[PDB]
DNA sequence: ACCCGGGATAA
DNA sequence: TGTTTATCCCGGGT
RNA sequence: UCCACCAAAGUUAUCGCUUUGGUCAAUUAAUGCAGAGCAACAUCCAGCAAACA
């Protein structure tokens, strides 16, 4: 079981750190591209990825590593990946989990769920929860709003796996 | 070694510097208005002596010379050296000048001044007078069949005939016959009289046809014939002959009011048309340098406009011994680049042997060329349990096409529309003096706005050609997010969505702010704003978060932004040419992938009944883009392979009829005989284990199986489809 | 006076 | 159907 | 003058037919593709609103 950290600076000022321990007997192949964008071996990753979209109550997101606005990204396997399953569900806060336009379309995009998302089930990847730092999220959190907009840039200062 | 030549596509945003790029646009600009003239103005002047003394010799005028000539009178310049004037050169001006102050009063046109202009007249009239003969070699002699068909009135006798034995309750068969006879035979006749350029046999037309022929024939010199004995042979064999006679025959046809056809070309497209920048112009024209370039300095001269070191402009073919001689094509955004070796200085399958026929055994593939479906292909091995099949239908080919006609129609301003009606009011290929004068009057009064409207991409833009409109990003159901229907990007992690409920308007706002700031990230978009016009956007975006709730900012962003719907013309017809050649490819590959580099093509000829000459059906182009590619192709009779069953060789019948699918169509044929889709008229079928039913071309490629299987076997066509 | 356009012609 | 490149004269400006 | 493509079934080698599953760069973008070599472009015009069975 693969565990990776998050280092996190807004406007510059560093926030915190986060670990996630991801699900890689359940979800292998997501888990595995996940590790492998965080650690930037194949030549890209989240460094510096901001978090363009973050609701409050709702969600976080980030990933984009190559346009930092949600229309980027990119995984390992290439541009698009089947999904894996749907054996997780987006009952507890904290659960990460891929960002995809439709059935088939998962990417390189994640986001990280505040409270339950029972509707969220079947349509999206669960590959890993929040082992720490959920009081960074939150404080991530304070500073999104409604509409998506942060009051403020956040961006993934450093990424790692332990 | 022979002259070869090739062409290389690109784009001026990637090969012209951009220090240049406007000069360019003036110099195109100006020059597809003045050819645009030198058309309409020339057949002006066709039309005022002709309407006055039909006996102008008018063919001597049809020359690349006379053409120069009336594109020079169209541009003010100093005057010349009047003692080196030809006695021809002098008479050109003489007869342009009769009509000069006339012309440019009814067209309300002023000389452009445009030194050295004499450089680019000699090209762009060089396609002028192309244009005149292909054109009558494109459209005399089918004209002239037509003429034939409207002097023995045909359509009228074939009406009468068929009510007759409708009376008599005659059947198909019977009926077919009885035209195919009586009705055409003595049309042959005088079809092949009239060939011959003899009168045709008495009785067989009324005076009233008789004079038009007599009329038709004195037209041409006493002892002059008709080479091989053929007119159709002559008017392409000796072209320079036959332009008066042309022109007669566009006069009959107009008062037989037969389907209209252009007589004398002219350029009626508003967008910007292709014109040769060759180095002179170059020098003169987009340097604007004022010294002469000799062709040492040619490449140097070249390399300050373009970047020669792209992977275009480079050598290219086997040797590399084609290379870029500084000659080029343009319109302004595409760009056609020309390639030179030489200096610039001045069969049926059925009529193959056994040796050739029993080498394709297991490798040919049967073609049906359908109306539609541009063609089913089944490969001989095929098996009705183990289907091998391919379709190329035409509809796939001209997606592109047909997107790009829905943008144009949609994005069509109202004064656009408006303008465009108003002009189509006046007929345009008639050759009436009259006629032609109201056309050009229309055009004058409907360009200024119509040339500012297409000329978008290069020309300034100054009429608000959408005023008062509101546009509002949306976002489809596949994450593609669009302006009003200019495409943005596809947010790929958009999905992620709560619960909507709209309860407050600033959410949306905020939302609003979000995809224009995605928008104006674009690299395709930021691009087409002024830096004045992007400042203002982004302070009006700024203000909208201290106010998202007015909608007055919103408005004011989308009337800046309202550019943005003026379609480039110029790039989508690029964007056509290259769908087309990735279509071809796309065909090639499918046909090489389902059927194997093996693949032997047979293809199909018509539906028609049986033809022994020209017949020119539109099938001859495709061949030519297949044989390039490497597949044999040969051609196989088709005239009666579509009537009987495969399976018992039985009379097929079609039975099923339904609702018109075309719309133009419906309300005068609400249902109609379904054409691919057949059944064979033996009811042992069933027996077998209905009638058996079968697809046209399906139909149609079992029976070029057989053929084949029977040319190979006995090599001779079956009795039945002979 | 002496050199620089710019049109016209020609292969 | 087509894919240009030189030479000559004189009117004007310095 | 509207209609992207592939496959299973009604269905028998079944249609501008019907019910499903799969395919996508969407495009007012780019000269195109392969994985450094290849590729005809432009004016007029026939497209279809049928000019020759
Ligand atoms: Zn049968």
């Amino acid at each position: 079981m693969s565990q990776v950290y998050f280092d996190v600076e807004a406007d510059g000022q560093p926030i915190g750190r986060v670990v996630f321990k991801l699900y890689n007997d359940i979800v292998p192949k997501t888990a595995e591209n996940f590790r492998a964008l965080c650690t930037g071996e194949k030549g890209f990753g989240y460094a510096g990825s901001p978090f363009h979209r973050v609701i409050p109550d709702f969600m976080l997101q980030g990933g984009d590593f190559t346009a930092g606005n949600g229309t980027g990204g990119k995984s390992i396997y290439g541009g698009k990946f089947p999904d894996e399953n749907f054996k997780k569900h987006h009952d507890r806060p904290g659960l990460l989990s891929m960002a995809n336009a439709g059935p088939n379309t998962n990417g390189s995009q994640f986001f990280i769920t505040t409270v339950p998302c029972p509707w969220l089930d079947g349509k999206h990847v669960v590959f890993g929860e929040v082992v720490d730092g959920y009081d960074i999220v939150k404080k991530v959190e304070s500073l999104g709003s409604p509409s998506g907009a942060t009051k403020a840039r956040i961006v993934v200062a450093k990424s790692g796996e332990l | 070694p022979s002259k070869r030549v090739i062409t290389i596509k690109t784009t001026i945003k990637g090969i012209w510097k951009y220090d240049y790029r406007q000069p360019l646009y003036d110099l195109v600009h100006t020059t597809n208005l003045l050819v645009t003239h030198t058309y309409a103005f020339t057949k002006y002047i066709f039309l005022k002596e002709l309407a006055t003394d039909e006996n102008f010799a008018f063919n001597e005028l049809i020359t690349k010379d006379f053409f120069v000539e009336v594109f020079l009178s169209l541009v003010s310049a100093k005057a010349g050296n009047s003692e080196r004037l030809k006695d021809t050169t002098k008479r050109y001006r003489s007869l342009i000048g009769k009509h000069k102050d006339a012309y440019f009063e009814d067209a309300k046109y002023t000389p452009i001044s445009l030194a050295y202009a004499q450089q680019i007249a000699l090209y762009e009239c060089a396609k002028v007078q192309t244009a005149y003969f292909n054109n009558m070699k494109a459209h005399f002699g089918n004209r002239l069949r037509a003429l034939i068909n409207k002097l023995f009135k045909k359509k009228e006798k074939v009406e009468s005939l068929t009510k007759e034995m409708e009376a008599n309750n005659f059947s198909i068969k019977e009926i077919k016959q009885a035209i195919r006879k009586n009705v055409y035979q003595p049309c042959n006749q005088v079809k092949l009289a009239i060939t011959k350029k003899n009168m045709p046999e008495s009785g067989l037309l009324d005076d009233k046809s008789v004079t038009q022929l007599n009329e038709f024939f004195s037209m041409y010199a006493v002892d002059y014939t008709f080479q091989k004995e053929s007119i159709f042979y002559d008017v392409v064999a000796n072209p320079e002959k036959h332009f008066k006679a042309f022109y007669k025959l566009a006069q009959l046809s107009e008062a037989y009011e037969v389907k209209p056809f252009a007589c004398f070309p002219l350029r009626r497209t508003f967008i910007p048309c292709y014109m040769t920048v060759d180095s002179k112009i170059l020098n003169y024209h987009i340097l604007k340098n004022k010294k002469v370039l000799k062709m040492d300095e040619k490449f140097n001269a070249w390399g300050r406009v373009v970047n020669l070191e792209r992977k275009a402009f480079k050598s290219q073919g086997c040797k590399k011994t084609l290379h870029f001689q500084g000659t080029l094509e343009t319109d302004g955004v595409g760009v056609s680049i020309l390639k030179q070796n030489t200096d610039t200085n001045r069969k049926y399958i059925e009529k193959l042997e056994d040796a050739e026929l029993k080498q394709t055994l297991g490798k040919c593939v049967l073609m049906d060329p359908g109306r539609r479906d541009l063609l089913y292909c089944m490969k001989e091995t095929s098996r009705a349990d183990k289907k091998e099949i391919m379709i190329f239908t035409k509809n796939d080919r001209s997606k592109c096409s047909r997107h790009f006609r829905r943008l144009r129609k949609l994005l069509q301003p109202s004064q656009i529309r408006e303008a465009e009606t108003y002009l189509s009011g006046f007929a345009t290929k008639s050759v009436n003096m009259e006629k032609f004068v109201e056309y050009i009057q229309a055009r004058a009064s409907v360009k200024d706005i119509l040339y500012e409207y297409y000329g978008n991409e290069t020309a300034k833009s100054i009429t608000e050609f959408y005023p008062e409109s509101q546009f509002d990003f949306k976002v489809d159901q596949k994450c593609n997010l669009y302006y009003e229907n200019l495409f943005v990007a596809k947010i790929r992690g958009f999905y992620p969505q709560p619960e909507h409920e709209p309860n407050d308007i600033t959410l949306k706002s905020h939302m609003y702010h979000t995809y224009l700031q995605i928008m104006l990230n674009q690299k395709h978009i930021s691009e087409r704003l002024n830096s004045e016009k992007r400042r203002k956007i982004e302070d009006l975006a700024k203000a909208i978060l201290e106010q998202p709730h007015e909608s007055g900012h919103k408005t004011t962003i989308s009337s800046l932004l309202g550019k943005l719907r003026l379609l480039p013309f110029r790039k989508m017809k690029f964007s056509t040419k290259l769908f087309s050649d990735n279509n071809d490819r796309k065909l090639v590959k499918n046909i090489k992938k389902k059927f194997g580099a093996d693949a032997v093509l047979v293809l199909g000829n018509w539906s028609a009944p049986n033809t022994k000459y020209q017949d020119p059906t539109r099938n001859k182009g495709l061949r030519r883009m297949l044989k390039k590619n490497g597949f044999p192709l040969y051609l196989i009779d088709e005239f009666r392979t579509s009537s009987f069953c495969p399976k018992c060789e039985s009379d097929l019948e079609k039975f099923k009829v339904i609702p018109n699918p075309r719309p133009h169509n419906q309300e005068k044929q609400p249902k109609v005989l379904c054409h691919g889709l057949l059944r064979c008229k033996n009811m042992s079928c069933l027996e077998q284990q209905n009638q058996r039913l079968w697809n046209r071309d399906q139909a149609a490629v079992l029976n070029f199986r057989k053929i084949l299987n029977c040319l190979r076997e006995t090599k001779q066509r079956p009795p039945l489809f002979s």
